[PDB]
């Protein structure tokens, strides 16, 4: 799906939902009266994952997953874990980033069915119960998630120009697999809010350098970039790898998920 | 929902604008269709005085056609192109709203007003056809290089803005957004080119170019270049009336042909004798357009039948023809009253 591609920079993607790091955390401060940082943090790494598995179960491809995972950072950015239970908005995200696409359907039963199967076999150490929410749930929640986005339905990703980058590097076969690893695992942390694409995809890529101890410290050189943002994309890159060395999700996401605020019911 | 938060639901819910609140509009049905009904609507909250156009989309929810079409048209923006001004998503009906700045004219009608004084004049301001054309290349453009095809290019779906700030400008409107596969093999013939009729498996940019060809012989006439009784994508009648136009493609006209899925068919069904005496020239001639005019070789690379040996928008705004005296005007009527009627109300 190449609709749009060239066209970052009159985007609504880049114009409306590259925020400013500092209003997010602000808008941050109300879930962080019940959960620490790192708690709210874990959490992200969490449904990360969780929309991942519902991903792979569809046989969606990473794009159409990395949009459904930006759905979902969007809502929570501006809005409080308790005002729609994660739970429901992940399949949620899932399913409308998947109508965006015109090759391939996914059915109603098809997305319940895979819902309630993947919480059950992948993530039950984290749900005792199995999966609560017919259809009906799921389009009452595509609505409010339509509608805060501001109907902001395309959104660009670091595979397509970290491609462009290896085939121009001629390295595609020693980097292109790890590198594209990276970029999946920015996707567990704001990044993706916060920097235009190519910028994460060169941060990738760079850090695989390293990992593979290739040299390519002319390469970068012969490009213009603010380098320093790409600094601070790295940064990003190798403490998330700190926190997750140090991170448990198995053992401790059912008690993280018991800190979440809770909807208030009505009168 | 029993368990999404309570305060949230119904602050969201008293911010919310809804389309009936906001706009009068019932009883204004302009345009009626499978994709969704249209209604000229105007203001309630009195701070403007221009009309606009509501599309309800049809169905319930958002179908991945409507979800498409929002994502699309959410980030288009080019003056030859219909600009999306609002989204409204009605909660209670779970219907959903398309606001756009009303449109007056379409090439629909008024190709057939020209056609009907035929019966007691062919686009009166000299460079309103080639203003038209040029403006549909360069939204077309746009979406091309954006990777976005058109793929129901028609008349119809060119408009017209009227009085107002954006007098006489083209909008190319109603993008078919969604297509399983990319295909046209999923669920007029008059615009359609040859290579979907022999039964091409995906849309590309060079049919959009052919029914742009088709709306150019049309505007030069007034009738439909490709006309053919009302009677799978093979098509018989519809491909003996494209040879009747243009003659039948020799070999070396359009090498890859024998690759069509319906080429056998076609060999069962066609003879090049039939059509031996055929030919565009001949076709325009009998038209009253001159085959030595910019216009007219330029109509020729547009209508060419092997798709890849048709030009490209972008080619086709370089041509000559729109250096040549009348120059392209930003509105197509050029100062000079609209004589076309406004909408009527369906
Ligand atoms: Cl032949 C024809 C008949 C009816 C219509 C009505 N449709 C419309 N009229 C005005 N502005 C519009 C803006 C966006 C989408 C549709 C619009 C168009 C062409």
């Amino acid at each position: 799906d190449k609709a749009m591609a060239g066209n970052f920079w009159q985007s609504s993607h880049y114009l409306q939902w590259i925020l400013d790091k500092q209003d997010l955390l602000k808008e941050r401060q109300k879930d962080l009266k019940f959960l620490s940082e790192e708690e709210y943090w874990k959490l992200q790494i969490f449904f990360t994952n969780v929309i991942q598995a519902l991903g792979e179960h569809l046989k969606l491809r990473q794009q159409v997953i990395a949009t459904a995972t930006v759905y979902f950072k969007r809502f929570y950015a501006r809005y409080s874990l308790k005002s729609i239970d994660p739970v429901l908005m992940a399949p949620t995200c899932v399913f409308l980033a998947s109508k965006v696409e015109e090759f391939g359907v996914v059915s109603n039963t098809r997305l319940i069915a895979a819902a309630t199967s993947v919480l059950k076999t992948r993530f039950s150490y984290a749900f005792p119960k199995e999966f609560p929410y017919r259809m009906n749930h799921i389009l009452e929640c595509e609505f409010y998630l339509l509608e805060l986005m501001d109907c902001c339905l395309i959104v660009y990703h670091p595979y397509r120009p970290l491609l462009q980058y290896v085939q121009d590097m001629g390295q595609e076969d020693m980097l292109l697999p790890l590198a594209w690893r990276i970029v999946n695992d920015t996707y567990r942390t704001d990044l993706c809010l916060l920097y235009p694409p190519f910028m994460i995809a060169l941060a990738c890529l760079h850090v695989a350098c390293v990992v593979q101890q290739k040299d390519a410290r002319q390469w970068f050189a012969e490009l213009s970039v603010d380098m320093e943002k790409i600094l601070e994309i790295i940064r990003v890159i190798l403490k998330l790898y700190e926190q997750w060395k140090n991170f448990d999700e198995r053992k401790e996401m059912a008690t993280i998920l018991s800190k979440m605020p809770k909807p208030k019911p009505p009168p | 929902d029993d368990k999404m938060d309570y305060d949230f639901k119904v602050k969201l819910s008293s911010e919310r604008e809804r389309v009936e609140d906001l706009f009068e509009y019932e009883g204004c049905k302009v345009g009626r269709g499978t994709y969704g009904h249209v209604y000229k609507a105007k203001r309630k909250d009195g701070k403007d005085d221009k009309d606009y156009a509501l599309k309800q989309i049809e169905g319930t929810g958002i179908s991945m056609s409507a979800c498409r079409e929002i994502a699309l048209l959410r980030e288009l923006k080019h003056p030859n192109v219909i600009s999306l001004q609002k989204v409204f998503l009605s909660h209670a009906d779970r219907k959903v709203w398309l606001l756009f700045d009303y449109a007056e004219h379409d090439l629909w009608h008024i190709i057939k007003f020209h056609r009907a004084s035929k019966a007691n004049p062919v686009q009166l301001p000299r460079g309103m056809v080639k203003s038209l054309l040029y403006q549909i290349l360069d939204g077309i453009h746009y979406l091309h290089a954006n990777w976005v095809l058109h793929r129901d290019l028609k008349p119809a779906n060119i408009l017209v803005m009227g009085e107002g700030p954006e007098r006489g400008r083209v909008k190319i409107a109603d993008m078919g957004f969604a297509r399983l596969f990319n295909s046209p093999l999923k669920p007029t013939f008059w615009y359609r080119a040859p290579e979907l009729l022999l039964g091409a498996r995906h849309y590309t940019k060079a049919i959009d170019i052919w029914a742009i060809g088709c709306i150019f012989a049309e505007l030069l006439t007034s009738e439909p270049i490709f006309h053919c009784r009302q009677e799978n994508p093979y098509h018989h009648d519809q491909l003996d009336r494209i040879f009747n136009v243009m003659g039948f493609p020799a070999d070396k006209d359009w090498e890859d042909i024998k690759k069509m899925p319906e080429h056998s068919t076609l060999m069962k069904d066609f003879r090049r004798n039939t059509y031996t005496n055929c030919s565009l020239i001949k076709y325009m001639e009998k038209h009253k357009v001159k085959p030595d005019s910019k216009a007219f070789h330029l109509l020729q690379k547009l209508l060419t039948m092997d798709p890849i040996k048709r030009i490209t928008s972008e080619q086709a705004m370089q041509d000559p023809y729109f250096l040549e005296d009348p120059l392209p005007t930003s509105d197509v009527f050029a100062g000079c009253q609209i004589p076309y009627p406004k909408r009527e109300f369906l």
